[PDB]
């Protein structure tokens, strides 16, 4: 769960 | 004071290196589970912009320390194979090269 919610491709 | 426009420029250039705006605002625990348990001193570009426009930076040294804090917190929280860790590493290097004579 150690991470951003989104993939950051946008 | 003599550094206000210089820091405004540095901030604008550093933000151009983050076109997605991943460093634009504070990371919350809803966005990043457990973030406030791992990161003791959060920072982001918006907080940096507020400090500039408030005349809160007394030197280029102080400004660079907040930029490095921002990138170090991203490299500590996020795994190395992530876009977030990779951007933080890249912009840290490039940004300091820009800001250092």
């Amino acid at each position: 769960g150690r991470g951003k919610g989104g993939k950051g491709l946008g | 004071t003599p550094i206000q426009q210089l820091l405004e420029h540095f901030l604008r250039q550093l933000q151009r290196k983050d076109p997605h705006g991943f460093f634009a605002f504070p990371v919350t625990d809803a966005i990043a589970p457990g973030y406030s348990m791992i990161i003791k001193h959060p920072m982001d570009f918006g907080t940096m912009k507020d400090k500039i426009v408030a005349n809160e930076y007394k030197s280029v040294t102080e400004f660079k320390a907040d930029f490095k804090l921002m990138c170090d917190n991203a490299m500590t929280y996020n795994r190395p194979d992530t876009v977030y860790y990779k951007l933080a590493k890249k912009i840290l290097h490039a940004g300091f090269k820009m800001m250092s004579k």
